[PDB]
Parts: structure tokens; C-alpha cells; sequence
């Protein structure tokens, strides 16, 4: 019997059990968990990983929950994550060498023995924010889900406590013991005996890498009277430059505790221990929404490649799903099926939904040698009678988009939009905080009640809507940053109940140019009549008829997952270059519609590029101009007046 | 962070008075609150999308104090329908003298002031502890609605929509019934089913809902 004091964990028994489970796991969860070809789920990763020289590996929890001989390992890695993982770091190499026994290989053995190994349990049991963590359940594997606010600099830590003897031309070496250094005051008595003659040098020693990340907690349930909170944590080396502001995150780690000094003067501490979290893994993507622009993050991609840390940054594809995508693109009913699928719970609003999907496509991202940049984003505005699904659509877009923020009415100011300067509550130093305009850098920006919002705030957007670059000049901060976010907002009519017989360009309580520069606008007038109302009424009542709208899937509605993966692949893989035929229709359509400024030309070209991106065309074609102009005219409803 | 009056309310109730006297900032906040149960702030360190999940109940008075019988409610009232559309319900409580009703109105007022005990009807209104117990118990259910009531609701919605649009564009006309009106009717029928404590909706409830909806403004025609 071998055991750890105050513990029920065995080293060799756990090693044997781990090896047995590793050798025996073939989609056991597809059989036990549910009803859902392949073989040896786990073993492929370990077979492939050897030749690429990587000291990392991921790991699930459902697999241990499924396999017969890992249920007890479940609670033991739960309660004692660090100890169980230190065991696994040896068990993995044991299995590696016991699996090479059945193979003859070129002499690569110089590396594996000197190597190290580590794991990353990522998909684990759910946790209910931090309110659940009363002190009974400290120091345990945990999970969470929140966004990023603030990032700190690098904290070095004493890892090799070098030491310089003052005489006898001798150095000295000593290492850390549970996070402290005990300088040997002596001077190597044999050669010289000076009980307290030694020095310290920093350049010699080795240092660790640590960061601290301020995070905003976003739970799924909250009590009666809850409010947002902030937490601090700590990541360590090989994970630097991974998470930052503007990313939603599902994370894993270990809740912990620590006291703090009462001053920089003596050792007297607080009866209350400041809490924190130490990271184990970070999940940077999820299934219910697409991912970041790939061309926007090339530098970080290459940096991570060089650093040999390859946590997920973009979703991966399958050839069978690629073929399925090409098959689905063959049929011609895409152009309406996408609209029917974006929001099955709402009446048609066909052009509105079509424009939303084209915006999600985005469009073109070109650049010049040094003096140009043209990003894929077309500002959108809504307007019309209230009591419709405008707010519902906006909230849906905010949910489904990964990188965006919601702003409402006059509750906002220029200071709280662009960069603003504040102070930390612990370090008591001048630290900054990112603004909502920049937080959505690439994605969606949602506004509602665009009319009552203050003029001071309404001033800033003039340059955002053009060059996507905010500028800042205040205390100790002079830099121009990037705000590639997109704009998608609603507007309210002048007065109330609208005015049919009046020019709508003057019936909004909003100046001409601010409305004209919008790439496209949509109108939600009422036009009450049957054949458009009874159908809507049933459409919405059948939603409630069921406990949850799953019968809504009828009438040719796609699932979210394949739709999103198709969108992501199309966004990341194709680049339609402008063509020649579209010119003679685009120019004429623009000139004829002028009878109201040149910005609609940019709107039309950027939307036709998104249309070409749809259908997976690598080239524009004349037809997109036709759809763009026709939809613009229908959106403004030219026929009425 | 500690929130304002709305935030301290959540999954509960809120009350407001003299809404016309409030600021456009309050109007913008309550506009977002009424339809969507979040709040957006972009002032300072706070950059949250705070959850309100609150019930609003305001009150105010016309521009001239007493009603203007020669002007429409849509002009006498100071609030815009661009916001009031979200208000699923709306009563117009104005007073005109009458020889008989004020007799017993004064009787009631004088009795209640003679002693706090309300009129001595053969009836016993009960403690708010019991009322809250009952409302909590009724909140447990989640009933369902059949097609026999759905089709009647659709027909009534079409009737009201067309009638109000074509006819009510005149003196005593307020805007028009809306999909939010339909949603409110559905929610109130669901509440009626919850009160009856049955997991289904009867046709005997939409009648009550629409009766109250069209009776809210009966006094506008006297
Ligand atoms: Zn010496």
C-alpha cells in the first residue's frame, strides 16, 4: 500500500488505472451517455503528437465519467487537481515509453527523457459563479464563464536563487522551498569560514512568468438582487498573451486563498484572506457563435506558433462537412433559407434578416502598401413604428455575435465610450480601462433609442463611421487606436404614430447627413391588413402553444451549428475580387438613385461583396448589383412617395 | 457596485409618480427597461449590461390638470406614443360631477375617516401575508393555451387592428393596437389561467381580457 498523508490517492495504482483507461476508451460516452464508425478515441492524439515535439495535452471529464474504471479517478482529480496531475505527468511518460516498446524508431530518444508533460482538464462539471464558493470547497478544479476587462504586466519570480560568495572565487546555488529562499549565510567553511559573508545578484538567477487578469463574471442564474462583480486570477508561463479584452471566455482553474500585508514595513497580516483563482486551462471559442477575423490576428497567430503554445484560436473543419457545405451551396434556395433560418420565431421581415446576414458576412478587407485600409463593415440603421421585433432582433444579434457591447439611450458619454483613466483598488496606481467602442473591435456594436442620446456622445461617431480609428489626448495617454467594430442600431420616428404624407428624410428628428451616411436603412411601417397579420398571429401563438419552440423547425429551418460553421469557413477562406461586368450596373444604379450621397456607393459595393462571399464565389458578378439596388429601393420603399 | 432604485428591484415590483416631470435620461432608461429586461451603461468603470427584470408602474397628470374633452388623448397627454406603445395597458381616470355617485363617494370617505375600518360589507379582505402566499403559490405553474382560444385571439386581434386603424383616426382615437397588445393579451390570459390554477387556457378568459382592454377608456366618450 502506498498513500499520501491525509489523502486517499495511490501513485502506482492510479498509474495502472490511467494506462488501462487510455488503452481502453472508444467513444464510450456516445454509448453510455446517449444513443449516438471510429475506434480508440484517445489513442490517436498520443500516436500523432510524438513527432511534433509538444509537451501539452488536453483532457475531458465526460470520458472519465463514461469509462468503467475512472469514476473514482473523477473525484480524486477533482479534490486534488495538482497532485493528481503531478502523478499524471509521470504516468503519461510511462505509457509513452511502454507504447514505444511495440515500435522501432529512428534515434529521437534524446528528447523524450529530458522532456516534461502536463495536462489541461477543460470540459468539466459546471459551477455557479463564485457565490457557491464558501470556504468548504476551496482549492478544487473549477469552471466559469466571463469576459475580460483589464490585463497586467509580467511578474517575475525567484526560480534559481543564485548567490555570490565575496571571496575564494566561488559562486553558490540554491533553489526555492515552498515559495521562499533561505540564503546560506555561511561561506563554504572548508575554503573559508565567514558565517554571514555572501551577496545576491539578480542578473544570474532564473525568473518565472506570471500575469493577472481582471475578469467580469457572467453566470446563468442569479439570486434576487444580484449585480456584476470583478475577480482577479493568475496565469503562468506558456500561457502569456492568450486572453485579453474583447473576448468572451469559458475557463477552468482552481479557487484559492491568500493573505496580504498590512504595509510595506513589517509582517502583520489580515484576519481575512483575499481570494483569487489559479488557472488550469482557457477555452477561447464555443459552438453557439462564430469566431474572430483570421486576417486581423495574424501577428498573434505567428507569435503563438513561435512560442509553441497552441491553445485553440480558430475552429477546425472536417472534409465530410466541407463536402456537405458544397452540396448545400448547390441548391438555389439558399438566398431565402438563410433568412428563414436566422429567426424562425419572427414574421418574415425578409429584407431586414437578409441584410443582417449580409452584415454578419461582413464583406471585404483590403489594404494598401502603406497608406490604405478598407474594412468589412457597413453601418445599419432601423426605423419605423414601435411594437415590433426590432429590439428582439438586436438582442439576438448581440447574443450571437462574439465581440460586441450593448448601449442604450442617453445613458452614455464620450468619456465612457473612448478611453478613460481610473485607479486600481489594490495596487493603488494609475491604471487604464478599455472603452466600449474599442471592446467590440471586430464584430457588432448595438444601440437603441438613437435619437434621445446626448449630442456630446453623438459627436464621436463621425470618425468611427469613416476610418474606424478613435483618438485620445488626455492625462498621460497619447495614442490612436483601432475600432474595427461594426455599427447596427435602431432609431425612433419624429413625434409619434408616424406621418404618412411627409418626406421621411425630414420626419425623424435627426439631421440629414447623419442619416444619409448610414450604408443602409430599413423601414418598419405598419400597413395593417389581413394576409399579413393573421399569419403572424398564428406564427407567434404556436410559439407559446409548446413548452418550447421545437415544432418551429418545420418549414425548412436549418440548425444553428452547420449554419455558423458554414459562415465561419466562408468568412475565413474566400476573397472575392471585384469584377468588370458589375461596373455598368452599379454606376447607373447609383446615378439613377441619386434623384442621396456618395456613401451609398460604398454601401452597395460592400454589400455586393458580401453577397458574392455568399454562394462561396471567389468573384463578384453582375447579379449582386441587381439584388443590392433592388433591396436598397425596397428597404427605403421608393414606390410610396 | 450598488444600483439605483430599479436595480434594488428585481423579480419584483417598482413604483413611480409624476412621470411627465422626470428627465429624458429617465425616459431613455425606462424605455429600454419596459421591453427589454437589461440596462446599458457606458459612463465609467461600469461597462455592464445589468439585469433589471423589473415591473414598472408610473403615473402622471395631463398638461392642463383636468382633461380637455375637446382635444384627443393623444394630444392632451404629454408622453409620446413612441414610448407609450410598450405600455400594454393604459387607463384614463378623469372626473365629471354627478348628483348620485358623489353621495355614496362622500359616504365612503366620511366612514373611512370616522374610523380606518373600511365599509362594513359582509366581506373580509385579508392580510398581505396571505396574499403573498397565494401569489407565490400561483407563480409555480406554467399553463398552456389551446388552438380553440388561439384562433379566437387571432380573429379578435385582426378585428381590433382594422377597426382602430380605419375608424379610430379621429377625436377619441389613440394610435392603434399592436403586436405588443396581442402579446399582453396572451400574457394576461396566461395569468388568468395561473390564477385558476389550471395548466390550460379556456376560451372564457380572452373575453375578460379584451373586455377590460376596451373598458379602460370608456370614460373618454362621456
Ligand atoms: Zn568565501
Amino acid at each position: 500500500l502506498r498513500i499520501i498523508w491525509g489523502t486517499n490517492v495511490s501513485i502506482q495504482e492510479c498509474t495502472t488505472n490511467f494506462r488501462n483507461f487510455l488503452m481502453s476508451f472508444k467513444y464510450k460516452f456516445r454509448k453510455i451517455l446517449d444513443e449516438r464508425d471510429e475506434e480508440l478515441y484517445y489513442i490517436k492524439q498520443l500516436n500523432e503528437m510524438r513527432e511534433l515535439g509538444t509537451s501539452n495535452l488536453n483532457l475531458d471529464a465526460r470520458n472519465l465519467l463514461a469509462y468503467k474504471q475512472t469514476e473514482d479517478l473523477y473525484h480524486q482529480l477533482l479534490n486534488y487537481p495538482q497532485e493528481v496531475i503531478s502523478i499524471m505527468d509521470q504516468t503519461i511518460k510511462d505509457c509513452m515509453v511502454s507504447l514505444i516498446v511495440d515500435n522501432n524508431l529512428d534515434y529521437d530518444l534524446d528528447e523524450i527523457e529530458t522532456k516534461f508533460y502536463k495536462v489541461r482538464p477543460y470540459n468539466v462539471g459546471s459551477c455557479k459563479g463564485m457565490r457557491e464558493l464558501n470556504p468548504n470547497d476551496i482549492d478544487k478544479l473549477i469552471n466559469l464563464k466571463g469576459l475580460v476587462l483589464r490585463s497586467t504586466p509580467v511578474i517575475p519570480d525567484m526560480k534559481v536563487a543564485f548567490f555570490k560568495c565575496n571571496v575564494c572565487d566561488h559562486t553558490m546555488a540554491v533553489e526555492i522551498d515552498r515559495g521562499v529562499i533561505q540564503e546560506p549565510a555561511r561561506c563554504e567553511r572548508i575554503d573559508c569560514n565567514e558565517p554571514n559573508s555572501m551577496s545576491l545578484i539578480h542578473n544570474r538567477c532564473s525568473f518565472a512568468d506570471k500575469q493577472v487578469i481582471k475578469l467580469q463574471e457572467t453566470p446563468d442564474f442569479v439570486p434576487d438582487g444580484q449585480t456584476p462583480h470583478s475577480i482577479s486570477l493568475c496565469v503562468y508561463d506558456e500561457l502569456v498573451d492568450s486572453c485579453r479584452a474583447g473576448d468572451r471566455i469559458e475557463v477552468t482553474g482552481t479557487f484559492r486563498s491568500i493573505p496580504i500585508r498590512a504595509n510595506s514595513r513589517q509582517r502583520v497580516l489580515k484576519s481575512l484572506y483575499k481570494t483569487y483563482v489559479d488557472v488550469v486551462h482557457v477555452k477561447k471559442v464555443s459552438d453557439k457563435r462564430l469566431d474572430v477575423d483570421t486576417s486581423t490576428i495574424e501577428q498573434e497567430l505567428m507569435q503563438n506558433k513561435v512560442d509553441h503554445n497552441e491553445v485553440e484560436e480558430v475552429r477546425q473543419i472536417t472534409d465530410q462537412d466541407l463536402a456537405k457545405i458544397r452540396e448545400v451551396a448547390a441548391r438555389e434556395d439558399l438566398y431565402s433559407l438563410l433568412a428563414r433560418s436566422i429567426a424562425p420565431s419572427i414574421y418574415e421581415l425578409e429584407d431586414v434578416k437578409k441584410g443582417i446576414l449580409l452584415q454578419l458576412f461582413g464583406g471585404t478587407n483590403k489594404t494598401f502598401t502603406k497608406g490604405g485600409r478598407y474594412r468589412g463593415d457597413i453601418n445599419i440603421l432601423l426605423c419605423g413604428d414601435p411594437s415590433t421585433s426590432k429590439s428582439q432582433i438586436l438582442q439576438y444579434v448581440h447574443k450571437i455575435t462574439p465581440r460586441g457591447v450593448y448601449t442604450s439611450g442617453k445613458g452614455s458619454s464620450a468619456v465612457g465610450l473612448t478611453a478613460y483613466i481610473t485607479r486600481d483598488v489594490d495596487t493603488k496606481q494609475l491604471v487604464l480601462e478599455s472603452g466600449a467602442l474599442v471592446l467590440s473591435d471586430g464584430g457588432v456594436c448595438c444601440i437603441d433609442e438613437f435619437d434621445k442620446m446626448s449630442d456630446s456622445t453623438r459627436s464621436v461617431l463621425h470618425e468611427v463611421m469613416e476610418q474606424q480609428t478613435i483618438s485620445i489626448a488626455k492625462a498621460g495617454i497619447i495614442t490612436t487606436l483601432n475600432a474595427r467594430s461594426s455599427i447596427l442600431a435602431s432609431a425612433n420616428p419624429i413625434g409619434s404614430r408616424y406621418n404618412p404624407n411627409l418626406p421621411v428624410t425630414e420626419n425623424i428628428d435627426l439631421p440629414p447627413p447623419l442619416l444619409s451616411r448610414f450604408d443602409l436603412v430599413y423601414l418598419v411601417l405598419d400597413k395593417v391588413d389581413e394576409k399579413n397579420d393573421r399569419e403572424l398571429a398564428k406564427h407567434l401563438t404556436n410559439l407559446y402553444l409548446e413548452d418550447k419552440p421545437e415544432h418551429i423547425s418545420q418549414d425548412d429551418v436549418l440548425p444553428v451549428e452547420f449554419l455558423t460553421m458554414y459562415i465561419s469557413y466562408a468568412k475565413e477562406h474566400i476573397h472575392p475580387i471585384i469584377t468588370e461586368a458589375a461596373k455598368t450596373e452599379l454606376v447607373r444604379a447609383y446615378v439613377g438613385m441619386r434623384k442621396a450621397t456618395t456613401r451609398q456607393l460604398e454601401s452597395m459595393i460592400r454589400l455586393a461583396e458580401a453577397h458574392a462571399k455568399m454562394k462561396l464565389k471567389n468573384v463578384v458578378e453582375l447579379e449582386d448589383v441587381q439584388e443590392a439596388v433592388r433591396l436598397i429601393r425596397s428597404a427605403i420603399k421608393d414606390y410610396a412617395t | 457596485l450598488e444600483g439605483g432604485a430599479l436595480v434594488l428591484a428585481d423579480n419584483g415590483i417598482c413604483c413611480i409618480d409624476e412621470f411627465d416631470k422626470m428627465d429624458e435620461s429617465d425616459r431613455t432608461a425606462i424605455h429600454e427597461v419596459m421591453e427589454q429586461q437589461t440596462i446599458s451603461i457606458s459612463k465609467a468603470g461600469i461597462n455592464t449590461t445589468l439585469n433589471a427584470r423589473t415591473s414598472i408602474l408610473a403615473a402622471a397628470n395631463p398638461l392642463y390638470g383636468r382633461y380637455n374633452p375637446r382635444l384627443s388623448p393623444l394630444d392632451n397627454i404629454n408622453l409620446p406614443a413612441a414610448l407609450l406603445s410598450r405600455f400594454d395597458i393604459l387607463f384614463l381616470m378623469l372626473d365629471i360631477p354627478s348628483r348620485d355617485d358623489d353621495e355614496k363617494l362622500a359616504e365612503h370617505v366620511t366612514y373611512v375617516h370616522m374610523h380606518n375600518k373600511q365599509p362594513d360589507l359582509d366581506f373580509t379582505p385579508v392580510e398581505p401575508s396571505k396574499m403573498r402566499e397565494y401569489i407565490a403559490y400561483a407563480k409555480t405553474k406554467r399553463p398552456v393555451m389551446s388552438e380553440a382560444v388561439n384562433d379566437y385571439v387571432v380573429q379578435a386581434y385582426i378585428r381590433l387592428r382594422q377597426d382602430s386603424k380605419r375608424e379610430m383616426d379621429s377625436k377619441f382615437s389613440f394610435g392603434q393596437a399592436t403586436p405588443r397588445t396581442l402579446l399582453g393579451i396572451i400574457r394576461l390570459s396566461q395569468a388568468l389561467a395561473k390564477l385558476r390554477l389550471a395548466d390550460m387556457v379556456d376560451i372564457d378568459d380572452v373575453e375578460e381580457a379584451l373586455r377590460l382592454v376596451r373598458v379602460s377608456k370608456e370614460s373618454l366618450y362621456q
